[PDB]
RNA sequence: AGGACCGAACCGACUAAUGUUGAAAAAUUAGCGGAUGACUUGUGGCUGGGGGUGAAAGGCCAAUCAAACCGGGAGAUAGCU
RNA sequence: GCUCGCCGGAAGACCAAGGGUUCCUGUCCAACGUUAAUCGGGGCAGGGUGAGUCGACCCCUAAGGCGAGGCCGAAAGGCG
RNA sequence: ACACAGGUGGUCAGGUAGAGAAUACCAAGGCGCUUGAGAGAACUCGGGUGAAGGAACUAGGCAAAAUGGUGCCGUAACUUCGGGAGAAGGCACGCUGAUAUGUAGGUGAGGUCCCUCGCGGAUGGAGCUGAAAUCAGUCGAAGAUACCAGCUGGCUGCAACU
RNA sequence: AAUUCCUUGUCGGGUAAGUUCCGACCUGCACGAAUGGCGUAAUGAUGGCCAGGCUGUCUCCACCCGAGACUCAGUGAAAU
RNA sequence: GCUCAACGGAUAAAAGGUACUCCGGGGAUAACAGGCUGAUACCGCCCAAGAGUUCAUAUCGACGGCGGUGUUUGGCACCUCGAUGUCGGCUCAUCACAUCCUGGGGCUGAAGUAGGUCCCAAGGGUAUGGCUGUUCGCCAUUUAAAGUGGUACGCGAGCUGGGUUUAGAACGUCGUGAGACAGUUCGGUCCCUAUCUGCCGUGGGCGCUGGAGAACUGAGGGGGGCUGCUCCUAGUACGAGAGGACCGGAGUGGACGCAUCACUGGUGUUCGGGUUGUCAUGCCAAUGGCACUGCCCGGUAGCUAAAUGCGGAAGAGAUAAGUGCUGAAAGCAUCUAAGCACGAAACUUGCCCCGAGAUGAGUUCUCCCUGACCCUUUAAGGGUCCUGAAGGAACGUUGAAGACGACGACGUUGAUAGGCCGGGUGUGUAAGCGCAGCGAUGCGUUGAGCUAACCGGUACUAAUGAACCGUGAGGCUUAACCU
């Protein structure tokens, strides 16, 4: 019905061998500039496809 | 579809307006009765001169509902108001001296083909 | 699954969506650019170009649109004349997305939708 | 005219829909009897523990009742864990 | 600011009983506030509720309490 | 004990629909329930629609669904004469314009006439409010069109009812 | 019979069949007169039964729309 | 000098109730279950009075006896007082055989159709309702079987609350009484987010030895295997005679498993049309917001059974009981000893699906890459550079796939998603205009108008070049042949 042995140090490890959401893997080249994005998203400073849009 | 607890009219004569569907058999797991399949029922009313009594179960056929028959090509030939016919066990045939209703021919299983046989057009 | 459905289901009720797209389909036309979701604003091409191709046709008849579907009081007075004549002649693709990654510390897939100022 | 109908508040609680480490240690949602009467209810007062009160169930008296709580007798007594 | 929805015998509006700073608006966002926080009965500073006619006090008083002298009970306490 | 759906007395009241303090929609006024973005899975909880049979389901019509308004008709046995009664069962229902560019009931005046010329003393019946009837047309498959809003007959035991 | 041992009696009616329903039998193993007996209407948070109406309770499930479940992210309990 | 007699004298002097019980404890002590037992029991047999016209053994069986089983009736008390929740039902099967239906052989007092009835076998197959909590017993109606049994006498971290069952209470009866009846009647509560084994589906790491792309073998596994009624084969077989059958089929029904959307209805809140209430739009025409999608009616795409389709094969191999040949030991007799055959509804191959982690990891085809240097406390590590193929994946547009991953398309050498411009099914002729009409409204333009999945065209808008992973002919031993 409920626990009644706490789960090992070893099964911590086997349950968190696959946390990782993002690697995180490699990046994107612009087009007018020497700066580089993540795949298929504009950079937080406006970087995208030799655009260079919606800067701040 | 005509199943248990169904109260209908009869086709032939002295049977009175209501009789009782009581279990289809014949097999596993039967239930609901087409055209031209036997089912179990009970008088209720019949007509004192009539050659059958009050709460004797009998064997009948369908031969009235909107299911209605499609075995000779795929078309269904339908009919309002659901009825059957009264059937003798032992002798075999039908037990009146008189039918209702305009009737068909695909009752045709050799222990009631006699029906073609009666004063309808059919 | 989902037998025939192609429309996804996003967030909020079907009524709550309906007002929502509504309002910021209208809206989009005086700001010109909205800030908000990638699947929100990857639907929103499906209410706002066909609100722009509605000046594509000419007529004393047509005038009485944007009232029974995409309600907006305020570009029936100046869409007919502004984007009618040259811009709603090519019916579609008046829309940019602009896909932005994160919006703060959240999970939220942020993106800018734009509407396209000069066709040459 | 009414210890009368249908029917809210106002009184109840015959029910099902949920809850059951709940939203809530007695609640919520949707129906339902009583509904000007032996009606219902606010405020203030009086009744106390083997004592009170009850159109009466061993029911009610600060979650306990064949007898609610506290300080003291008190470190009561336990052929027993 | 706009547009949309929800309440509308209330989820609007005016008060008691009780709570005792919680109201008003200036600043910070270390700590507190099952999300962010530039906001909050938060941290911190200040401002705030004025009566001859409302209420108490004041004048009566139902139920009832307290109750001289006197009485009951060893006393405490009680009756009246 | 909690930014706890629980408990808590007084005071005021509206369009339209409605007999109503029920209930639908809404005005004045208030508010968006102090985690967010998506997926569209069984399954659980809540909702929607359903053919032809029908209580066969189940200990058992439990539960759910149907009915449900108003006017005009029609009304059983049993009975302590008071009840039973809504017995049971039936028929109808929108809209148009005309008599009257709104009839009669309620309300009621310019005017007319009188006297003690005035919170005056009568009278006529415009203005306001406005049924219902009569006649003739018209539409949908459906007119009580939404909310709101009936299961009935017939025995038996217990209990007089509140 | 809310009382019944044989007893779910016996028999007539109601069913397809009824340990139940209504009535009749008397042989009440143990009804019976205020310790109350017999008896009827409206009524009743009333036990049992017959027929009809109306029905996804069922035949037999089938499709439709939400919340929780699912995915990531936020702030993060319990018995054991 | 005490029936102080409970006698070794508890006080001179004392009975009951607990369903209102409380506390200290308990398998020291109870009902169920598992085991243990098998007197009892069920199942078969040895004996065979007597029955069966005659006749013991076709079919039965007395007075008595044995064996098998775990199996009823009843015991032991070894597992329960820190709890294996009470009877039946529904759900759900699964094992046995002393075989119920199916098969195989046989005696019959079996001439034939039926009937009576015993060995051999576990592939396939074996009913619902009424009163009643009752499964059951009784009954009604049905079977090829509704077989006899095991499963904690199969049912709660699965359900209902009717039996059972207190605290309200009554009827009957008993017990002065307080309580009591596995008598009777109304009424009376049903808690539970999973650690791991058991399971179902599904990712990532590792192995199969250069990398990559893919199709084939087949160690072994599972699925298929049943049948009522009638009609034909057949008035043929048999038998005074009446009556009346095998092989193998068909007609009509079923269980069970398996697949579809063409039929047909239903559903279909992304399509259309009508309509009630009320607020918004100045108002009206007309159109939204809310009211179970407010209400009402059709219906595409698709699901679905309330619809439609379908099934247990031949050849080859090998098998209890049974059918056996030639024949000895034991002149004969014998299926067995030497020697060798037939054969069941069962079964191996064959068919259909899985399957080389078959670490015993098999085969074969299609595709690709032909590289160096420094240091050292090194027969091994740590650094740098040249050059990365064939291919794979991410990242996208998403779907015939889906809880999440996985996986089917398509990424400009593009039809993958969205849109536009149409068609089609579906709805039903609109909002306008013209005329007629007191007007509601009708008719004509108009088969109007509107659309989503079905179908066509289209790059209109979006799927960027690259970047990333994947390396340079691929370890060790043996044999033969040519050299």
């Amino acid at each position: 019905a409920v626990q009644q042995n706490k789960p090992t140090r070893s099964k911590r490890g086997m349950r968190r061998s696959h946390d990782a959401l993002t690697a995180v893997t490699s990046l994107s080249v612009d087009k007018t500039s020497g700066e580089k994005h993540l795949r298929h998203h504009i950079t937080a400073d406006g970087y995208y496809r030799g655009r260079k849009v919606i800067a701040k | 579809m005509i199943q248990e607890q169904t109260m209908l009219n009869v086709a032939d004569n002295s049977g009175a307006r209501r009789v009782m569907c009581i279990k289809v058999l014949g097999g596993s797991h039967r239930r609901y009765a087409g055209v031209g399949d036997i089912i179990k029922i009970t008088i209720k009313e019949a007509i004192p001169r009539g050659k059958v009594k009050k709460g004797d179960v009998l064997k009948a056929v369908v031969v009235r509902t909107k299911k209605g028959v499609r075995r000779p090509d795929g078309s269904v030939i339908r009919f309002d108001g659901n009825a059957c016919v009264l059937l003798n066990n032992n002798s075999e045939q039908p037990i009146g001296t008189r039918i209702f209703g305009p009737v068909t021919r695909e009752l045709r299983s050799e222990k009631f083909m006699k029906i073609i046989s009666l004063a309808p057009e059919v | 699954m989902r037998h025939r459905k192609s429309g996804r289901q996003l967030n909020r009720n079907s009524s709550h969506r309906q007002a929502m797209f509504r309002n910021m389909a209208g809206s989009l036309v005086r700001h010109e650019i909205i800030k908000t979701t990638l699947p929100k604003a990857k639907e929103l091409r499906r209410v706002v170009e066909p609100l722009i191709t509605l000046a594509k046709t000419d007529s004393v008849a047509n005038r009485r649109l944007a009232f029974a579907r995409t309600r907006d009081n305020e570009i029936v007075a100046k869409l007919f004349n502004e984007l009618g004549p040259r811009f709603a002649s090519r019916a579609g693709g008046y829309t940019r997305i602009l896909k932005c990654g994160f919006r703060a510390g959240d999970n939220a897939p942020m993106a800018y939708i734009e509407l396209v100022d000069r066709s040459e």
